[PDB]
DNA sequence: CCACCACGCGGGCGGTAGCGTGCTTTTTTCGATCTTCC
DNA sequence: GGAAGATCGAAAAAAGCACGCTACCGCCCGCGTGGTGG
RNA sequence: UGGCGGUAGCGUGC
């Protein structure tokens, strides 16, 4: 296999034995795809904005003569890309335009046909589209939709196990949800009754139901139960006997049939006797009279003679109505199988307490129910229950709805109407009383394979349909409203609806979250996250233990370390590396297929309900050539559950080691050696580390960090290959290959580099080019790292030499020990930049203008502003300087912006918005020239390059017609066009060529024009605003005693101290350590990782140190081709095979050079390297294999008493800095209504104290400090002057008085109309 | 009164408009309409239906939501009527009144400062001048250097040399109360003395971190400035870490060392076989520390040592006695720190963490209160140093994998086959095999870690001067779970021995244990059924939390009127009180 | 933020917290079920004096 | 004659109807039996 | 032998859901109706 | 520099 450019520059030593059977495939690949599917031109109409036209279009109004039809839609050109759209703050969208047809049919003719058509385009307001990573820009800020785990539609069955009704009967319900509808539930009554309710509303019989579905009592029963036949013959009632209904009931007779006692009176039914009445086919038994008795009839019976039914359906029988019956002259008659085990007679029971009898009662009784007070009608109720379940409008099942709905019921096909039916919910019914009686069981809430996965195509769709909706209702009363002689479509409808829907989908949604930018690997996690919340699913509060639970289902597509701890834990999960979605919305994951005790190369995706059914082996399974088992009794899952089982009993295998583990849980070296938890915080907390402005790249890995930068879009990446034309810090120009041209295309891609701009969380993002003059690249090679990424991988934090042991108790139990170096070397220091804003608006009493003269100021205020009233780009400044002097009229009193206090930095950026028909600053005017001098740079590159070609043709075609080379070469390169020749096809050919060149040369004249006109075009802004201006502070932080650092692995801490250099321990060689760490936190956390890392760090540093020391004397390049060989075969049985002999000779003095710094190690996820193998790495370098040396004290000099482990660990730099958190009030602004201060760090509040803290103050006693605490420092204004005053004056003294909130809490009672006072005597 | 319903002046013109405002507006117009329809003589229906809408609108001021429909607000939520902001969380007793923000207060994070005393607390320069701001005023104006409240306010606004000596004066013995945020008892809040620290974070004492239940990963604690010489003297005499050394709740200390201070002590106070310079006489404890110093005596050399110790006499003087005993290097270095009432006994051992705390606990009994702080404070110090001096280290090494775990787990193994397999000759039902199965590995389990702790414990062998014998083991992870520094013999077990049987989160056991250590490598299975334990037990916490600030609160006010108003009832009634005994022990 | 103003209703209304909140300060007085209570209060049933 | 700006007065929203739908504990009321008698 | 007290479970309504802190976004009626300008 | 709703995060037996 041969390595590509951006690889052979450094490769890692990869770790690990299993082959790479399948590779990750696209992280961003759920977004994306699933957009695209809501923006696909759809030929058949089931998803996207097709199917929503499909299903609302066409309309038809009132009056038969009108009509109106969709054609086709199309998203239109946006206007602004995603840069213009992020720096100016607007909305990246597109139109919709979408045909429509409006026909007027000829009213006088009786069939109504076609008279006149209209056909035109209409705009329906702008679709925000998706960019090419997967995220939205809503007024210029970075939104991301999370997909959202809901409950699939469809039918599930469940029951209480036991809490309700206090005795522990369970009550078994079943639940019909749908798409788009109204939600019917089934319940079993304590009392083994069968009731129904509608959208959770009081309870009703389901007989009720049945009878509004058009069935009689008689069909009810014939479909619910069994009839049993009663004969009567000429004696002792001769009846047709089945044998499996006498199991389990007691012999009320003595059973004898054709002279054979098979049961006696009074014997319990053993199987001995229904095996025997089978053995002789037996059909006919004599039965007393009596014994009917207990039983129910089936159907009415009615007395010929007297015209009088003698007794109706659905009641218990009767000796006298046995009689009865007998001398009405029935012969036959039909009773009920009723069974106290098996069959039991729910049906009847709510038949018995059912009190409607036909089907307008039932009907009635419905829309009473369901329309409380409204005067109940046939017309209204029927119309109304038709509409409930039956119509396509008000029910929509959706195709996986339909398929759940057949799949619970033991359908065949999955495929059918997207409404209900009579027999859907006979077979609902049914299915609920088989599971009470016992057959089938109940479904499980928390299996995967009933939880379905919205993504953001979904909803958007959704909320586009509710628009379409609005509209149609708008259009149908519109067209009805309107006489159609010279009505227009475009006047016709209207867009507002719609916009605002969308709008406040995409802005204002619970699920539309601001995307985070700490860092690559943040923001891969954030697009792929499945939140349980938002509309239509589960409340944070309102979640219980179940949810939050890890379901065996969640192995291969639910990670189970990665997710939030606090309020909401399990409620928030990551997708798996390999884990997809399907067609209808549920997970799936690759598996490999294993066919005759071989493991195949096919891969086949497996959803959760289909997983249970096959054997699937884990994918820590040892494997020898061709794919067979080793052993025997391997390890495997069958249905939620591990068990052992034979080498041909497994049927899938899976497809790798990190099929569980999520994105950022994958990037832990050694995870299988750390616990739970600290994996789980660790895997929190690597997203949180801000981009330091030099990455480090990670010595121990996962080789997960490639995909990751790759994948997220802060790497600039090269869409087709070639060689570097011109690279330069700001922008990059690359010429394409022939083979990858295009025609009349001039070749040259341009990526221009984002540099300095603030990111969601005020960091920094930078993108520095990685290639120099003249190396080629191939397509999907990376051209500029992105911020916190090194060549293409994924930098999160630095290397820092680490050593476990006490420091005189700074670092007890979780501080940080920093050398001076660290700070020395400025490996920590990050970049912030901070927006300001300032509003030049027009207020009633007049415009407020931004001047560069301020009244009552000094000059030295004013001195860093220039003569157009913003301070000028690159000046420093501090707190409390004035930026952008701003003035309004009161003559005019000051409202210029100023930093705020305890803010510093340099102006790196200013930005000026300016209203359409207002005139613009000259700052604007520099702005705009600037833009316009690079996009002219650009034209112009790409304009000499076609020239270039152009005059070679003309050269060529001179030549042809004659050389005259010196000529030629003594003439102005624009003269050459004009050369005159010979009358002949070459005088053709050269004005052909001069025409396209004039051709050429008009086409980039317009282009520019476009391209300035574009970015001079003013840009709308709020009412009342006439003017904006922003800048960007940029601060560099250092580290310091108090911000938070953090590992991989869990463990976080705080710096206490910045050591100094020589205090730091130091090794025989006297090099110090950086990093001192506690070890009594190993333990307790069962983090060994961490331990495992140091010394894998440990021996990559060595094999580095060793490499450099090689490099420092001048060794020929044999000797580091054989070192580097030893290093990469290091191992056993790797998959890796790295071949040096195929470098030409030159690539590896790179590859030395890149390695000088120490060598990449990758460590897969749960196929790492073992401790022998990190053993042998450390014996390969000059470094004893236990890991550990003796360190010498800097400050006292001895020898420690024992060996210190020490090593190289990646650590992180978490997003809490001290400096943030600092703050501290003495007095200030207050309240305006409770005469408190404020709160917050911002508003420079102060701290709130609590009532657990009031509490405390009484336990201990202190009534005095809670007194002055609670009345004279917050809410007593004239107490609060005094004790000023007093300090000031040098007295210790308070005067309590009266706090404010008692009085606003008096005058509120009071106001309520209770009189409530203070009373003195 | 319009203050308490003000009209928030926003941007651009626009006003902010509350709730009552609005429910003020519509009872207001829905009263006007009535009034204009009773003079317009309109019929019954109308007039009813008016009064019947004015009673609704009256009803939603009063209490929105009570009855019928709430009235919705602009972005479709109930309105805050005037009963709405009363009661609940929200509520202004709960929000203004039982709690309120302070003024003189300040936040920040905390590390650790070993060289702060038991009644000092660092403090950073720019959080002390912003805090006692007022008081750097007066004290500015006293000394002339300001004639007016502005001239004071530039003055320190610019810092200079001047401004820091007023605020290093103004602060010399001012208490400052420091609080953590879940303050679950009184403990949670404490005053100490500030020393100023250059810097942003909080310095805070190590012995006091485990009253206030505070670790040093991101901590945030505030501090407010007592203000008065009430507060600040009961600050001093109450609330001050040096007089609280006994928890409330039970009577047992609090002040006790937790990592550090513990492993160090033990390291110091250990005896090993062929140290260094055993068997040597020593004049005193002196000249052991100068030994050691020196290099020349190893600190767990045994030797033999005159020391002279105090005995507290019965009417309640010190009577010494000198004699020779045989110890420790370290013992006796460790034995000057000890104050003079306490004997020797006491420092006469491995001195674990129990054993600190029983001796802190004794010095407190018999010495009193003056000592016992400088005694802890000598104690910290000691363990700091001679931890850093002593260099422990966790390596891949130090858990050691026992040689029999393998024939262990194959022998499970062979028995779970069999019994499986008489299970499938029918000789067995599915529930007797499956407890015969668990109790079988709960049995290997256990040896396993039986094993585990006998070649860990003491399995080391020493070349004595003459042949080998066997000692207490020095290795690092069994040096901090036998002193009690950290972990425990469960989370040894888990890193050393099998991880045992686990638990789907139903609640049922898992027939198949981890038969892997976290020093191995545990494959794909056993960590996916070792994860539903921990998402368990942390979804467990988060909804347990709640509860017990719910139930805390409850118990908080049920017992919130109820103080020490006698000193005898004569009563001559109480509880019988016995011991305790349920089943075979007590 | 003191002095407090008053409107003059056309017509008696009465308290919510004195007719809603259970139990009935004026069902309880008057020995009348609250949904009488609630039928005469919103014009539902007429009440004899 | 049409479109943008200011000003006052009601109130679920929008529609030729329906919208909801994963908690627990305590308190109140009511239909239905019941049951107990005078 | 029907009416009043018992009760009894079942249903409906009300109140609660830890403490501090940080950051971002959105909003702070609104719609008809008259005025006026192009 | 005034507040509500939504979202996410921090510290809370190791
Ligand atoms: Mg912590």
């Amino acid at each position: 296999m041969v390595y590509s450019y951006t690889e052979k520059k450094r490769i890692r030593k990869d770790f690990g034995k299993r082959p790479q059977v399948l590779d990750v495939p696209y992280l961003l690949s759920i977004q994306l795809d699933s957009f695209q599917k809501f923006i696909e031109q759809d030929p058949e109409g089931q998803y996207g904005l097709e199917a929503a036209f499909r299903s609302v279009f066409p309309i038809q109004s009132y009056s038969g003569n009108s009509e109106l039809q969709y054609v086709s839609y199309r998203l239109g050109e946006p206007v602004f890309d995603v840069q213009e759209c992020q720096i100016r703050g607007v909305t990246y969208s597109a139109p919709l335009r979408v045909k429509l047809r409006l026909v007027i049919y000829e009213r006088e003719a009786p069939e109504g046909t076609v008279k006149d058509i209209k056909e035109q385009e209409v705009y329906m307001g702008e679709i925000p589209l998706m960019t090419d990573n997967g995220t939205f820009v809503i007024n210029g800020t970075e939104r991301v939709i999370v997909s959202q785990l809901h409950r699939s539609p469809g039918v599930f069955f469940d029951s209480d196990k036991g809490k309700t009704h206090s005795s522990g009967k369970v009550l078994y319900n079943a639940r019909i949800i749908p798409y788009r509808g109204s939600w019917l539930d089934f319940e079993f009554d304590p009392k083994d009754n069968l009731f129904v309710r509608i959208d959770r509303r009081r309870k009703l019989p389901a007989t009720i139901i049945l009878r509004a579905l058009n069935y009689t009592t008689e069909q009810i029963l014939d479909l619910f139960f069994e009839k049993v036949i009663f004969e009567i013959r000429d004696n002792k009632l001769q009846m047709e006997l089945v044998p499996e209904r006498l199991r389990g009931e007691t012999a009320s007779f003595d059973i004898e049939a054709n002279g054979k006692v098979y049961v006696e009176k009074g014997r319990r039914i053993t199987a001995r006797h229904i095996r025997q009445l089978e053995k002789d086919d037996v059909k006919l038994i004599e039965v007393p009279v009596e014994y009917i008795a207990g039983k129910v009839v089936a159907k009415d019976y009615i007395d010929e003679s007297t015209g009088e039914l003698i007794c109706a359906a659905n009641m218990e029988l009767s000796l006298d109505l046995l009689a009865k019956l007998s001398q009405s002259g029935h012969k036959r008659i039909e009773t009920l199988f009723t069974n106290d085990l098996d069959h039991g007679p729910y049906i009847s029971e709510t038949l018995r307490v059912d009190p409607t009898n036909d089907r307008l009662s039932a009907l009635v009784e419905i829309y009473r129910m369901m329309r409380p007070g409204e005067p109940p009608t046939r017309e209204a109720a029927e119309s109304l229950f038709e509409n409930l379940f039956f119509s396509e409008d008000r029910y929509d099942l959706s195709a996986v709805g339909r398929m759940k709905f057949n799949r619970s019921l033991l359908r065949e096909e999955i495929e059918g109407s997207g409404i209900l039916s009579k027999d859907d919910i006979i077979d609902v019914m049914k299915k609920l009383i088989d599971i009470r009686n016992g057959k089938g069981e109940v479904d499980d809430i928390d299996h995967l394979g009933n939880r379905r996965i919205r993504s953001v195509g979904e909803m958007a769709e959704n909320q586009f349909r509710v628009g379409l909706v609005r509209v149609e209702r708008a259009v149908k009363e519109r067209l009805s409203l309107g006489d159609l002689d010279t009505l227009m479509p475009q006047d016709m409808i209207n867009a507002k609806p719609i916009s605002a829907a969308v709008k406040e989908f995409f802005g204002s949604s619970q699920l539309s979250q601001f995307m985070d930018q700490n860092n690559p690997l943040s923001e891969i996690t954030h697009k792929r996250r499945i939140s349980a919340l938002g509309p239509g699913g589960l409340t944070r509060e309102r979640a219980g233990f179940e949810v939050r639970d890890v379901h065996p289902t969640h192995y291969g597509r639910v990670c189970p370390i990665e997710t939030p701890e606090g309020p909401n834990i399990g409620l928030i999960n990551s997708l798996s590396v390999y884990a997809q979605t399907n067609e209808y919305g549920f997970l799936e994951t690759p598996y490999r297929k294993v066919t005759d005790g071989v493991v195949t190369d096919e891969i086949h995706y497996l959803s959760a309900i289909e997983e249970g059914n096959y054997v699937i082996a884990q994918a820590n399974s040892n494997l020898d050539e061709e794919g067979h088992f080793v052993e025997d009794l391997v390890t495997c899952r069958s249905k939620g559950e591990s068990s052992l089982f034979s080498r041909d009993q497994v049927d899938y295998m899976d497809v790798s080691t990190q099929q569980v583990v999520s994105v950022g849980a994958s990037l832990i070296p050694f995870l299988e050696h750390d616990d739970a938890n600290r994996a789980l915080m660790g895997a929190n907390m690597q997203r949180q580390a801000v981009p330091t402005l030099r990455a480090d790249k990670p010595l121990v890995g996962t080789g997960m960090e490639r995909a990751v930068a790759v994948d997220s879009g802060v790497t600039a990446v090269a869409k087709r290959g070639g060689v570097v034309q011109y690279v330069d810090a700001s922008r990059i120009v690359i010429k394409v290959n022939e083979d990858e041209m295009y025609p009349g295309e001039a070749g040259i891609d341009i990526y221009n580099l984002t540099k300095y701009t603030r990111s969601n969380q005020n960091t920094c993002i930078n993108q520095m080019p990685c290639v120099s003059l003249g190396e080629p690249v191939e397509r999907g090679d990376v051209l500029a790292d992105g911020p916190s990424t090194d060549l293409g991988e994924l930098a999160l934090g630095q290397n820092m030499r680490v050593a476990f042991m006490p420091w005189n108790g700074y670092n007890f139990e979780d501080s940080i020990l920093v050398s001076e170096r660290v700070v020395q070397e400025d490996r920590f220091t990050t970049i912030h930049i901070q927006e300001l804003a300032c509003v030049s608006r027009d207020t009633k009493l007049g415009p407020e203008e931004i001047t560069a003269d301020i009244p009552n100021v000094g000059e030295a205020a004013l001195s860093k502003l220039d003569e157009s009233g913003i301070v000028y780009i690159g000046a420093e400044v501090t707190g409390g300087d004035i930026l952008v002097g701003k003035v309004t009229p009161k003559d005019v009193k000051d409202s210029s912006l100023r930093v705020p206090n305890g803010v510093s930095g340099t102006v790196i950026d200013v930005q000026v918005f300016t209203r359409d028909g207002v005139e613009k600053d000259k700052r604007a005017l520099e702005i705009e020239e600037m833009q316009l001098k690079q996009a002219k740079k650009d034209l112009s590159e790409e304009l000499q390059i076609l020239e270039a070609g152009l005059f070679s043709r003309i050269r060529a075609v001179l030549v042809a017609g004659g050389v005259e080379a010196e000529k030629l070469d003594k003439l102005p390169r624009d003269r050459w066009l004009e050369l005159g020749l010979t009358d002949e096809e070459k005088q053709n050919q050269l004005e052909q060529l001069a025409e396209q060149y004039d051709e050429l040369k008009h086409e980039f004249e317009k282009k520019l024009e476009a391209k300035r006109r574009k970015i001079t075009q003013g840009d709308d802004l709020a009412p009342g605003v006439l003017k904006i201006v922003k800048v960007y502070l940029a601060v560099k932080r250092r580290i310091q005693p108090g911000d938070k650092m953090a590992g991989r692995h869990g463990n976080k801490g705080v710096i206490s101290k910045i050591n100094p250099i020589e205090d730091m321990p130091y090794d025989e060689n006297g090099t110090p350590v950086d990093i001192v760490l506690n070890p009594l936190g190993v333990p307790s956390r069962m983090n060994i990782g961490q331990i495992l890392e140091t010394h894998l760090g440990m021996a990559a540093k060595g094999i580095g140190d060793k490499i450099n020391a090689m490099l420092k004397q001048q060794q020929e390049v044999a000797k580091l081709r054989e070192f580097i060989q030893r290093a990469y075969d290091l191992g056993a049985d790797v998959r890796q095979k790295v071949d040096l002999s195929t470098f030409s000779d030159e690539e590896v003095m790179r590859l030395a050079e890149n390695l000088r710094k120490g060598m990449p190690i990758a460590t897969p996820v749960f196929d790492g390297a073992k401790e022998a193998e990190i053993k042998e790495l450390l014996k390969l370098g000059d470094l004893p294999t236990s890991g550990q040396i003796r360190l010498y004290d800097g400050r006292t000099g001895e020898q420690f008493e024992r060996p210190v482990t020490v090593g190289y660990m990646y650590m992180l730099k978490l997003n809490h800095l001290v400096d943030d958190k600092m703050h501290a009030r003495s007095t200030g602004s207050y309240s305006l209504v409770t005469q408190q201060p404020l709160g917050g760090k911002a508003q420079f509040g102060g701290q709130r104290f609590g009532e657990m803290e009031v509490w405390a103050l009484e336990a201990y006693g202190a009534a005095y400090t809670l007194q002055e605490m609670l009345t004279v420092k917050s809410d007593d204004v004239n107490g609060r002057t005094k004790m000023y005053k007093n300090i000031v004056d040098g007295n210790h003294q308070m005067e309590p008085g009266m706090p404010e909130s008692f009085n606003v809490l008096l005058k509120e009672i009071r106001s309520l109309g209770i009189n409530i006072e203070l009373e003195d005597e | 009164p319009p203050d308490l319903r003000p009209l928030v002046p926003l941007d651009g013109g626009r006003f902010a408009t509350s709730d009552l405002n609005d429910l003020y507006r519509r009872v207001i117009n829905r009263n006007n309409r009535l009034k204009r329809l009773l003079d317009l003589a309109a019929p019954d229906i109308i007039v009813r239906n008016e009064k019947r809408m004015l009673q609704e609108a009256v009803d939603a001021l009063l209490d929105n939501g009570r009855r019928g429909r709430a009235i919705t607000g602009s972005n479709k939520r109930p309105l805050k009527s005037l009963a709405d902001m009363i009661k609940g969380k929200q509520g202004r007793f709960r929000q203004n009144l039982l709690g309120k923000r302070v003024d003189y207060s300040g936040r920040s994070v905390i590390t650790v400062g070993p060289y702060l005393r038991l009644h000092q607390c660092g403090l950073p320069k720019k959080m002390a001048l912003e805090l006692f701001k007022p008081f750097i005023y007066g004290k500015l104006e006293l000394r002339g250097l300001a004639t007016t409240i502005k001239a004071a306010k530039k003055m320190v606004e610019r810092e200079e040399a001047v401004v820091w000596d007023i605020l290093d004066e103004v602060i010399r013995e001012h208490p400052v109360l420091l609080n953590r945020a879940p303050t679950l008892h009184r403990l949670g809040i404490q005053a100490f003395e500030p020393v100023l620290i250059e810097g942003k974070a909080i310095q805070l004492h190590p012995l006091v971190c485990a009253a206030y239940n505070a670790d040093f990963d991101g901590d945030q604690m505030a501090v407010h400035v007592p203000l008065t010489l009430e507060a600040q003297l009961e600050a001093r005499a109450l609330m001050m870490s040096t007089n609280n050394i006994l928890s409330p709740a039970n009577g047992e200390p609090i002040i006790v060392p937790s990592q550090d201070v513990v492993l160090g002590l033990y390291y110091m106070t250990r005896d090993c076989v062929n140290a260094k310079g055993e068997g040597m006489v020593l004049t005193g404890p002196k000249e052991a520390e100068r030994l050691y110093r020196s290099g020349l005596a190893s600190l767990h050399a045994r030797v033999k040592v005159r020391i002279t110790e105090y005995e507290k006499d019965a009417n309640g003087e010190l009577v010494a006695k000198t004699s020779l005993k045989d110890t420790t290097v370290g013992r006796a270095i460790l034995w000057m720190i000890v104050p003079k009432g306490l004997p020797y006994s006491i420092v006469n051992q491995a001195l674990g963490k129990k054993a600190i705390s029983k001796m802190l606990n004794t010095c407190y009994r018999i010495l009193g209160l003056k000592p016992t702080v400088i005694f802890a404070d000598q104690i910290m110090y000691t363990g700091f140093a001679y931890a850093a001096r002593s260099g422990a280290s966790v390596g891949i090494d130090d858990m050691v994998i026992p040689e029999k775990k393998h024939e262990i787990i194959s022998e499970a193994e062979a028995e779970v086959a069999e019994i499986q397999e008489q299970f499938q000759s029918g000789l067995v039902t599915a529930g007797e095999r499956y407890n015969k199965v668990i109790d079988i590995w709960a049995a290997a389990n256990d040896r396993v870690s039986k094993a585990m702790m006998d070649n860990l414990q003491t399995e080391t062998v020493i070349n004595r001067d003459g042949q080998e014998e066997k000692q207490v083991s020095f290795n690092s992870i069994y040096m901090m779970a036998d002193s009690g520094a950290r972990g425990s013999a469960a989370q040894i077990r888990q890193l050393a021995g099998m991880r045992g049987l686990m638990a789907k989160p139903d609640g049922s056991i898992i027939e198949t244990p981890i038969t892997a250590n976290f020093r191995e490598g545990l494959n794909v299975l056993q960590y996916f059924i070792s994860t539903h334990g921990a998402r368990k037990g942390l979804a467990d916490t988060a909804l347990k939390t709640a509860n017990s600030g719910y139930l805390t609160r409850r118990l908080v006010d049920v017992a919130q009127d109820l103080v020490v108003t006698e000193d005898d009832c004569g009563t001559h009634e109480g509880i019988m009180m016995t011991p305790v005994i349920e089943g075979g022990d007590v | 933020r003191e002095r407090m103003g008053h409107i003059e209703l056309a017509s008696p209304t009465a308290h919510i917290w004195f007719l809603k909140s259970l139990p009935s300060r004026i069902g309880l007085l008057l020995d009348m079920p609250l949904r009488d209570i609630e039928r005469v209060l919103y014009f539902e049933s007429y009440v004899v004096i």
